[PDB]
């Protein structure tokens, strides 16, 4: 609950919220796929 | 008039409380 | 024609005093 | 320098308070903690088939000579019921304050029903239901409370639907009049030219006989179209307070704020820990939609960019709406009555302005963003309201993307 | 403290009582109500009425309004037959500027030709709303039938009348009617040293006695309205006493012996010799009451009756043949009594409230210049006497009548058949 | 400078039009608040002014030299009217603004 | 503009700067992020790399 409070209820910081996880999630998502798709060729 | 029915229940959508409407 | 905005059957049984002013209400009584 | 609320008690419970002053004529009323919330749905008109036959006669008093009674001092006799609360008074002159009283007391205790008056009052409630109809804000604040309140007893309406009214019986009454009219649960209260002493010495006279013994908000939508009727009823709300939460106070000036659709009125009702805040403003169809457009502004604007200057001018509103009420005797009693039964206490016009003194313009934004912003509101429409948006649009004017 | 009156010598009354109330309401109260209107300017009071809140030659509409608003004070204007008052209330710190702001407004109007413009479509909607129900409508076909100039004209504004009230006639009925010695400055929780100070600086400038106006002149006569509503309204007058005598009290006792409101609520007002004379025979539902509206030089009195059009016929039967019953001495003392204790309680709940007793010094000011404290008119109340009420009924029951009726008429008798 | 005044009056070139100088105002929102205040014979004279120069800027043409509108003569008459228009208007922007 | 130079003008401001400093920052971190600026990214704690 706190964090619909704290991030997730104020429209800006919804939009920070959405654009710091996007700037994170690329490095993430680009390294766990690879991993996947080097294990798998 | 108004008052002869009552709002129809709404129990099979309904969820299952200000503590959870912030979760909600 | 609609009455503007519309909304009493008690009887009038004195005479009738219009009001109107500044505040939102404005009605008459008897 | 305004005389304090004096409030004594009984062994019974029936606290009684009185609130003298110069005025030579008094309202005494009789307050009771029952309403609709505290019927089961198998008694939904009780409270009100019992207000309609409070009246019509008692076992000492029989028939309509109990009400030559009342005509021959000249008083006033009046009832309602609410949600919560049934309210007995008498507005009359102070030298007739002993006779008055006893008159209250058989009202509440010693009360005669008479089956063939309750056929007659069952065809006056039934016909005037029939006809209820006619009053649009009221269909719409029933629906209001029934969409906001499903599933509880405070969705069902004080009247209660026309099936119970035809089905009830004295001994139903007698149940609900022997169940929610007990002495703990009473206040006698009196404004105006009254003697505190004087009153409770005659409530220990008569009236010592009585005997001692999960709310929840749905954000809703109910819609009512009926397009023949030339003007269009909507009234949106969100959960409010309660009675004992301070932060009403603050609410209320948020409501002075406020104060484009022919009529715009703002409501904060309270009941037990709960309630309904909100607007209802009465419209021509081709309207709908900007009217319900411009109000969610007000509310995120109060939510977000409140200043002091009109925070200054709801406060005085506010302050001169109180005092400007708890003038006359009635609306005094009725306010005594009230305070009781909901506070435990009367609380006097200082701590009132203490409390309104207090908000500041930071305070009522916070309050206002607690109570209002990104909130699922109730929404009951009645009339020509199919340009009345449905519950994403108004859902999402509940807050704002820029905040 | 008491209340304390001051006569200036240009006309003004002055009456003041500081009572340490926190809200504090002051009034002004003129001579300016609808019977000094002639046929040439109809409906002018009405829009004088709902322009209180024009530019003032002093402060702007915008100003008006917003300060009013900001200290949250209210701004109000009540007008009958005879009189128009002007009333402003609020907290006592704001109260200097309530007073500019409401001296302006009575005493230096600008009426400016786009303001009236704008405000004849809000004197339409203000008519509609008024007459949106039957008393009102009825009540005004009453006093247009039953008067001839003065008290027949309306409170409100005629239909071809709106598009043609202009500043100039606004104006004219200030500059006539808007004068000292037709003016008393009445206030509660307030200082009456500052009334005065505010009766100069304003309330001075205006002196004469004005415009005097036409006496009224009583017509009989009936006027009928068929437009199918549910029930049949119809109200029965004849002429009586005027403010000032012994008589209008006779006929106050008369009316709240014959009926005057129910008391209970859902009671059937069992006493009401009428609503009793009428429930003997008819188990419709109806309302049947006493009508009296006594102004300064003349006065109504009759029965007022709202009933199921089939039974429209007899139950006004009922109700007259009633009065007739008052009119041949058939009355009991106790009866009497209770019409007296019925009437001073009434009189005594009026007064308890503040602005009723701001009304009240107001009128006995404009009517009498003087104050007569609650105390005194209980005796004189008691003054009136069985006979006296037995008198007051003759006159109406032999005065020429005026009957205002609308419905569906077609069973509702006339005034011959009467 | 009453003469330079003249001057510059006959080299704006609205009175051969037969324009007073109050029509030539652009119309924002306080002068049509201004043109909605007029009286209507001075509202009906403006609109026939108006549509005349229009009609005269159509045909290239201007009025005879004694038809021309004297500097002397010309009436100011929306400015009283507008002058209330922005004195309201700026008061209702100070209170905004306290 | 003389309007603008106003007191409750300032109060609402103050009262708009904080969520207006919190769209600026979204742009900001959009801005590193989509154009990849990586003057500002090289230094995040974890997202380097």
């Amino acid at each position: 609950s706190r964090l619909y409070s704290l991030l997730f209820r104020r429209t800006s910081t919804f939009a920070l919220t959405i654009a710091v996880g996007a700037l994170f999630f690329e490095r993430a998502f680009d390294q766990g796929a690879d991993a996947i798709y080097e294990h798998i060729n | 008039s108004h008052t002869d029915v009552k709002v129809p229940d709404f129990s099979d959508y309904r969820r299952a409380s200000k503590e959870s409407s912030e979760a909600r | 024609p609609v009455l503007d905005v519309k909304r009493s059957g008690q009887a009038a049984a004195r005479p009738l005093v219009a009001t109107v002013g500044l505040n939102v209400p404005a009605s008459v009584r008897f | 320098s305004v005389p304090e609320t004096q409030v004594s008690i009984l062994d019974n419970g029936l606290r009684v308070a009185s609130e003298q002053s110069s005025h030579a004529t008094c309202t005494v009323g009789v307050w009771i903690d029952a309403g609709s919330r505290y019927e089961t749905e198998k008694n939904n008109g009780a409270g009100y088939f019992l207000e309609h036959l409070a009246f019509k006669g008692t076992k000492n008093r029989p028939g309509n000579a109990l009400e030559k009674e009342v005509e021959s001092i000249g008083a006033h006799l009046n009832a309602y019921s609410t949600r919560e609360h049934t309210a007995y008074l008498i507005k009359a002159l102070s030298k007739d304050l002993p006779k008055v009283v006893e008159l209250l007391a058989d009202i509440v205790q010693n009360s005669s029903l008479e089956d063939s008056q309750i056929e007659k009052e069952r065809d006056v409630i039934l016909r005037e239901m029939q006809e209820n109809d006619a009053s649009m804000q009221n269909v719409v604040f029933d629906y209001l409370h029934a969409t906001a309140f499903q599933g509880t007893p405070l969705a069902q309406a004080v009247e209660g639907p026309s099936e119970n009214v035809r089905r009830l019986s004295r001994t139903d009454l007698t149940d609900y009049l022997n169940r929610h009219y007990k002495a703990p649960r009473m206040v006698l209260a009196a404004a105006g030219g009254v003697e505190h002493q004087q009153l409770l010495d005659l409530a220990q006279k008569h009236l010592s006989s009585v005997s001692r013994v999960p709310c929840r908000f749905t954000g809703s939508e109910i819609r009512h179209r009926d397009d023949a009727l030339p003007l269009a009823h909507v009234a949106i709300a969100v959960e409010g307070p309660g009675w004992a939460n301070p932060d009403n106070v603050t609410l209320q000036v948020a409501n002075a704020i406020i104060g484009l659709c022919q009529s715009f009125q703002t409501f904060n009702i309270s009941y037990s820990d709960t309630g309904l805040l909100g607007a209802h403003f009465v419209c021509d169809a081709m309207s709908i939609d900007d009217m319900v457009f411009f109000l969610q502004g007000q509310w995120m604007r109060l939510c977000t960019s409140a200043t002091e200057s009109e925070v200054t001018r709801g406060k005085n509103i506010l302050r001169n709406a109180l005092v400007s009420h708890l003038d006359g005797t009635t609306p005094v009693c009725e306010d005594i009555g009230r305070s009781l039964l909901t506070y435990g206490r009367r609380i006097p016009l200082a701590e009132w302005e203490s409390r309104i003194q207090e908000v500041d313009a930071q305070m009522l934004r916070d309050i206002c963003s607690k109570y209002f912003y990104d909130q699922c509101p109730a929404v009951a429409g009645y009339g020509p309201i199919e340009q009345l948006p449905d519950y994403n649009r108004i859902r999402s004017g509940m807050f704002w993307l820029r905040f | 403290q008491d209340l304390e009156f001051t006569k200036l010598p240009n006309g003004l009354v002055i009456a003041s009582l500081e009572n340490y109330a926190p809200l504090s309401r002051i009034g002004l109260f003129v001579k300016a109500g609808s019977r000094y209107e002639d046929s040439n300017n109809l409906g002018t009071s009405h829009l004088l009425r709902l322009a209180s809140s024009l530019t003032t030659k002093g402060a702007s509409s915008f100003k008006i309004t917003r300060g009013i608003e900001a200290v949250g004070g209210k701004l109000s204007v009540t007008a009958t037959r005879e009189n128009m008052a002007y009333t402003v209330e609020g907290i006592r710190s704001d109260i200097e500027i309530l007073m500019e702001f409401l001296l302006n407004v009575t005493t230096a109007p600008e009426f400016r030709r786009w303001e009236v413009a704008a405000l004849r479509s809000q004197l339409k909607i203000d008519k509609a709303v008024a007459f949106q129900n039957s008393q009102t409508r009825i009540i005004e076909n009453l006093h247009d039938v039953a008067y001839k100039n003065a008290l027949a004209n309306p409170l409100y504004c005629p239909d071809y009348r709106m598009g043609k009230i202009t500043s100039e006639e606004l104006h004219y009925f200030v500059q006539n009617h808007f004068t000292s010695a037709r003016m008393a400055l009445v206030g509660l929780g307030v200082s009456h040293s500052v009334l005065k100070q505010v009766a100069e600086q304003f309330l001075n400038m205006r002196g004469g006695l004005g415009l005097a106006g036409a006496k009224a002149k009583y017509r009989g006569g009936e006027i009928r309205e068929q437009n199918g509503d549910n029930l049949v309204h119809a109200a029965i007058v004849a002429e009586s006493a005027a403010i000032g005598n012994a008589e209008a009290n006779a006929f106050s006792v008369l009316q709240h012996l014959l009926g005057a409101g129910p008391h209970i609520k859902r009671g059937n007002n069992t006493t009401s010799l009428l609503s009793q004379s009428v429930a003997k025979g008819s188990h419709q539902p109806f309302d049947v009451s006493a009508f009296n509206a006594s102004y300064s030089d003349s006065g109504l009195f009759g029965i007022y009756t709202i009933s199921q059009a089939a039974a429209a016929g007899e139950v006004i039967n009922a109700a007259y043949n009633q009065v007739k019953a008052v009119a041949q001495g058939n009355l009991s003392s106790a009866d009497v009594q209770a019409a007296k204790n019925k009437l001073k309680a009434g009189y005594l709940m009026s007064v308890e409230t503040s602005e009723g007793f701001l009304s009240e010094i107001g009128s006995q000011a404009l009517a009498a210049g003087s104050y007569m404290p609650p105390s005194t008119v209980l005796q004189q109340i008691d003054s009136v006497a069985d006979a006296d009420v037995v008198k007051a009924a003759k006159k109406f029951v032999s005065g020429k009548k005026s009957m205002a009726a609308s419905g569906n008429l077609g069973h509702t008798p006339f005034l011959d058949e009467l | 400078l009453d003469g330079f005044r003249k001057w510059y009056y006959n080299a704006a070139g609205f009175n051969k039009l037969g324009l007073m100088r109050d029509d030539t105002l652009h119309e924002t929102e306080d002068v049509k608040e201004a043109i909605r205040r007029l009286p209507e014979d001075l509202y009906n004279d403006r609109m026939f002014r108006i549509k005349r120069a229009l009609d005269l800027t159509m045909r290239h043409q201007i009025l005879p030299k004694d038809q021309w509108t004297k500097y002397e003569e010309d009436k100011f008459y929306l400015e009283p009217y507008l002058k209330e228009v922005i004195r309201e208007r700026k008061e209702r922007e100070e209170w905004a603004k306290k | 503009l003389s309007r603008f130079l106003g007191p409750r003008y300032r109060e609402l401001a103050r009262n708009w700067i904080p969520t207006a400093g919190m769209w600026g920052t979204v742009g900001a971190v959009g801005l590193v992020w989509a154009t990849d600026w990586r003057l500002i990214l090289d230094w995040v704690p974890y997202i380097n790399g």
